[PDB]
């Protein structure tokens, strides 16, 4: 069980900026959408921690012990012959 | 061979036998309604069973 | 410029003929195809039906002949008075077939010629002549399996069997389910101080094989008592005993251990407890508790009496392992009830022993004249003869020996086997087709359970449960599970399995066919049920694919110049060219190399479905056109490396005739990534190249570009085709450079960065670089994520 991931645009405004505060530093950012194409453009400053990893990767899928607490939606087959009274009980 | 057929009539064919108790690898095996190594279908067969018992072997 | 959308609207515009575009209501187009799914599984119905009565019928009237040695039964054993088949290298099945006869395959462990076999084989033997009159009356019929109650396999199309055989009809998906009918498990694993050792071995097998031997719609749970009845797992209830809560199980099973004293009065109490939980969604009926044990001495008469007072809930009892402890309970447990004792020697037994209870739970239903002859199809599962996806379609046969003479002192209650027929997914697709929707646009069913069935996003391979370990189940994809699933699709998937038909509108997002970016646009939903059986057929269709352009020619000239525009010859002042593999009537199905299919199309049109390819032809025809036209005129622009055109119908087209080489873009237009993202968007998208790649790219075909080509023949947004461009990386380096700078896009994939480092690293995905920049943008309302799972997903471990 492969979980994959994507990103994508959230917000239809373009301009974006802010400060990085990785660790007793600083850095400033200023992010602007390429209007009408599927671009952004960021200005990071030079370097001066943990990676995302977009690829996927091996994971174990959702743990089942959560899941049948509250089970998917599910209509099962409704004829099941069984109980009949004509049955023979001699085997064993 | 087959410890799951209690006669020759059954005791024919391939079978599976699983190697050293493993459920994973099997091994396919003939069955063979074989007799024990010493046994008493005679009364000269009998004696020479009886007389390796006597020897304290097998 | 480079790829003049405008300009291909214009010559699409100009030539207003040979389009007549029909509207896909989205109803008529569902209510057509559920009509003729349902008429192809009633005829499949009918095939069982017939065999079925023919095999009763031969049944009734055998003789039991005791002395085979003289008048000995001829069939062909597929493990090869046995016979010499002549086979005929039939490629509708994929191997060799015989169509003379009904071959067999007796399991490994079975002896050929026994005096119950032998009988087995000579009755069916009169059952070839209705498969063949099956198989006649109508082609395209697979199989047809005769699942005898003893090992057997008489399936009509002869091929040779697919290394040791562990297959065994009698434990395969489609025969439990006309075998009997859904259970509610409870598994009562004696983990006690007397079991350990060999005996805990042969339990925890056993039980793996038991859970092994439960389809996807009846419950299961496995408890243990040993002085206290705990569970050996997370559920402490009934847990659907799907493909993942198996596994669960299983590994819970694997890791008992043998301790303290048994005690069976609590065991059982807790076990009826359990049973009584009708809260939780049970499958409320066959309610079953199979202890397992080594042998006991305290016979639970008390808890009996309390609970199961009316023997609602049947007990049977293995005795598993070699040892000399009483069994006198055991026996009496399983006897009183309306169950039935077994015994589990050693290994080697557990197989044929375990799913034996069938056998028993199928007495009601026999006993039942003519209401259990109801064709049951089974969900989607890899074909054990090599074939595919298939679903099979089962029906039971009962045993009637000294009927009409009313003797009812016999057994008479136990199946001779059940008999499917098998219908394959890609037979399915057929009936659905895809061709005159939008490449976004699609079909898909459930089953009652929501597990899909002639799903776009269903890949013929095992479905994954947990991470792999150092060192036959069915491919059950949940509807949810095989796309983005959100509080919308959900209510969907509820109305579906119910039957409500309806249609729905609503925006969503869809995991583009390259599993690295996430789009949104509008699905109108649309569902009805197959009144035949219970299924649920879907149709997904954008709002921008209500209506399709269908071409009509009668000059036959245009249709010429047509015919010779996509000529491997003409490449060189026309670009070069591939095909979609599409059925153009029988031609050739192309499997790997297109230029040999463009060869065989070639050759085809010369010779002389008609519309698809006279929309495959007109397609060329313009796409030749727009090329000749401009692409042949400003040739080689500064910074284009190369320029493309996709359309509908499997025409894509690349002008220097050398980024050819380097397209690795699939041949078939609908499973292009590019071609559904550009029609999902309406603005240019551009495509990272990925990374690291074996083969070359992102530095020597450069990134790519696209943009629908947005229509209006008379108001209606039609967007047939694709035009993009290969920019050259270098040339816009220059340009960039002009100008820590980065361009990104959507799904954090570095175009470039000024810096150099980065750009020679281009196409990596943004995020192994400099990982706190994101970090910190994800958390303000930009680049969200949706952390999707893909069952279906190979790996190294
Ligand atoms: C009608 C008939 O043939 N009945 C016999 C039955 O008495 C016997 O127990 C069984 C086993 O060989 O074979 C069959
Ligand atoms: C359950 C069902 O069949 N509902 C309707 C039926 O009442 C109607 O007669 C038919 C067309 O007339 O369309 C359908
Ligand atoms: C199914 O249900 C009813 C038939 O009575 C009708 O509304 C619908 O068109 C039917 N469609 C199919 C495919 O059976
Ligand atoms: C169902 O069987 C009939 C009789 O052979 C045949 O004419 C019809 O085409 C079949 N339907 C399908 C969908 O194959
Ligand atoms: C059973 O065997 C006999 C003798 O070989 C044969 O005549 C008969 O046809 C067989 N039964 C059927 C149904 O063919
Ligand atoms: C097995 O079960 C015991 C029960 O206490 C637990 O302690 C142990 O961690 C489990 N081991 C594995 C591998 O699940
Ligand atoms: C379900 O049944 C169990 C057992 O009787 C009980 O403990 C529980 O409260 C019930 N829950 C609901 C929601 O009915
Ligand atoms: C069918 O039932 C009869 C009842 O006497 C039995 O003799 C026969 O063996 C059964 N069928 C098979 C294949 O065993
Ligand atoms: C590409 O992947 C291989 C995997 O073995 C690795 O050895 C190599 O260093 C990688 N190179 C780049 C540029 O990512
Ligand atoms: C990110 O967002 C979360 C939730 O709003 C917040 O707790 C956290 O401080 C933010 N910053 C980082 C670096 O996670
Ligand atoms: C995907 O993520 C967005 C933003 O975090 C959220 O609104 C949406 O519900 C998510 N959908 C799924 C299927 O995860
Ligand atoms: O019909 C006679 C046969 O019936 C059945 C079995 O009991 C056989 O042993 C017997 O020969």
């Amino acid at each position: 069980i492969t979980e994959q991931t994507q990103y994508f645009f959230d917000n239809d405004s373009k301009s974006f900026s802010g400060v990085l505060d990785c660790g007793n530093c600083s850095r400033i950012f200023h992010g602007e959408k390429l209007m009408n194409t599927n671009l952004i453009f960021i200005m990071v400053e030079s370097k001066g921690t943990r990676l995302l990893i977009q690829a996927e990767q091996t994971s174990d899928g959702p743990n089942p012990c959560d899941m049948v607490k509250q089970p998917r939606y599910r209509k099962g087959p409704d004829v099941c012959f069984d109980n009949n009274v004509l049955e023979d009980y001699t085997d064993c | 061979s087959d410890s799951s057929k209690q006669t020759e009539a059954e005791c024919k064919g391939n079978y599976i036998t699983y190697k050293d108790g493993e459920v994973d690898h099997p091994i396919i095996q003939p069955r063979s309604w074989e007799n024990s190594k010493f046994d008493f279908d005679n009364v000269l067969a009998a004696m020479m069973a009886l007389f390796t018992v006597s020897t304290f072997e097998g | 410029t480079a790829s003049g959308v405008n300009q291909l609207v214009d010559i699409y515009e100009k030539y207003q003929d040979l389009y007549t575009v029909e509207p896909n209501n989205a109803r008529q187009l569902v209510e057509i195809a559920a009509r003729d799914i349902e008429k192809l599984l009633s005829n499949r119905s009918k095939a069982l039906v017939r065999l079925a009565l023919e095999a009763e019928k031969v049944q009734a009237a055998h003789q039991w002949r005791e002395d085979f040695a003289s008048n000995e039964v001829v069939y062909y054993n597929a493990k090869d008075q046995r016979i010499k088949p002549v086979f005929i290298e039939d490629a509708n099945f994929g191997r060799q077939i015989s169509y003379q006869h009904a071959a067999v395959h007796i399991p490994t462990d079975i002896y050929e010629g026994s005096t119950i076999v032998l009988n087995e084989l000579n009755w069916t033997s009169a059952l070839d002549e209705v498969f063949k009159k099956n198989r006649e009356e109508d082609p395209s019929l697979l199989w047809q399996v005769f699942g005898s109650a003893t090992g057997l396999a008489r399936y009509y199309p002869a091929s040779p069997w697919v290394k040791i055989d562990l297959y065994d009809v009698r434990r395969r998906p489609w025969y439990i389910q006309g075998a009997a009918s859904p259970k509610d498990m409870l598994i009562l694993v004696d983990v006690s101080g007397s079991v350990s050792g060999l005996t805990l071995k042969l339990i925890r097998t056993s039980v793996s094989e038991m859970l092994e031997t439960l389809s996807d719609d009846d419950f299961v749970n496995v408890a243990s008592f040993n002085s206290n009845a705990q569970d050996v797992s997370c559920f402490q209830h009934l847990v659907q005993a799907n493909v993942r809560n198996k596994k669960v199980l299983k590994d819970a099973v694997n890791n008992i251990t043998a301790k303290g004293i048994t005690d069976y009065k609590k065991g059982f109490s807790f076990a009826f407890e359990q049973l009584l939980n009708y809260n939780v969604s049970r499958a409320n009926c066959n309610k079953i508790i199979m202890l397992f044990t080594d042998g006991g001495e305290e016979r639970a008469q008390e808890i009996f009496n309390k609970y199961n007072k009316d023997k609602k809930v049947r007990v049977f009892t293995f005795s598993v392992g070699q040892h000399n402890y009483d069994r006198g309970p055991i026996q009496w447990m399983a006897c009183e009830n309306k169950g039935y004792y077994y015994e589990i020697p050693s290994i080697g037994a557990i197989r044929i022993n375990t799913q034996e209870y069938l056998d028993v739970l199928g007495r009601p239903m026999v006993l039942a004249g003519d209401k259990a002859k109801q064709v049951q199809w089974t969900n989607v599962y890899l074909d054990a003869l090599e074939l595919g996806l298939v679903i099979t379609g089962t029906l039971p046969v009962f045993n009637i020996t000294g009927q009409f003479e009313n003797k009812t002192n016999l057994k008479n209650q136990l199946i001779l086997g059940v008999m499917g027929v098998d219908v394959s997914l890609e037979d399915i697709k057929r009936l659905t087709p895809r061709f005159t929707l939008c490449p976004n646009g699609y079909y898909f069913a459930i089953d009652p359970n929501g597990y899909v069935l002639l799903h776009p996003n269903l890949q013929p391979k095992p479905i994954g449960v947990g991470i792999p370990t150092i060192n036959q189940e069915p491919v059950t994809l949940d509807f949810l599970d095989a796309e983005l699933e959100n509080d919308i699709k959900v209510e969907i998937r509820n109305k579906m399995i119910d039957g409500e038909s309806g249609e729905k509108t609503f925006r969503t997002l869809v995991k583009s066919q390259d599993e690295r970016y996430i789009d949104k646009g509008n699905r109108t939903y649309t569902w009805t049920p197959v009144n035949g059986t219970d299924y649920s057929l879907a149709l997904v269709l954008p709002t921008y694919s209500f209506y399709y352009i269908k071409a009509k020619l009668e000059e036959t000239i245009t249709q010429a110049r047509y015919s010779e525009t996509l000529k491997p010859d003409n490449f060189e002042e026309s670009g070069y060219t591939f095909i979609a593999p599409r059925d153009y009537c029988n031609d050739l199905k192309i499997s790997d190399n297109n230029t040999e299919f463009l060869l065989n199309f070639n050759e085809f049109i010369d010779r002389k479905n008609a519309d698809l390819i006279n929309r495959v032809l007109l397609d060329a025809g313009f796409t030749n056109e727009l090329v000749q036209n401009y692409w042949s005129k400003q040739k080689n622009i500064k910074g284009v490396k190369a320029r493309f055109v996709v359309t509908d119908g499997g025409i894509t087209r690349v002008y220097p005739k050398e980024a050819g080489e380097n397209w690795q873009e699939n041949p078939e237009t609908y499973e292009d990534s590019f071609y559904k993202r550009s029609l999902d968007n309406d603005n240019y998208v551009f495509t990272a190249p990925y990374f690291n790649k074996s083969g070359p790219g992102a530095y020597e075909s450069g990134i790519m570009v696209s943009k629908a080509v947005e229509i209006y023949i008379q108001g209606k947004l039609l967007k047939p085709a694709v035009v993009g461009i290969k920019i050259d990386v270098n040339s816009w380096i220059e340009n960039f450079t002009k100008t820590d700078c980065v361009i990104l896009d959507d799904g954090g994939f570095l175009l470039m960065a000024n810096h150099d480092d980065y750009t020679n690293q281009i196409g990596r995905f943004f995020g192994e670089i400099d990982p706190s920049l994101m970090r910190h943008l994800v958390n303000i309302s930009v680049y969200a994520f949706n952390k999707s799972y893909d069952y279906q997903s190979v790996c190294e471990p």
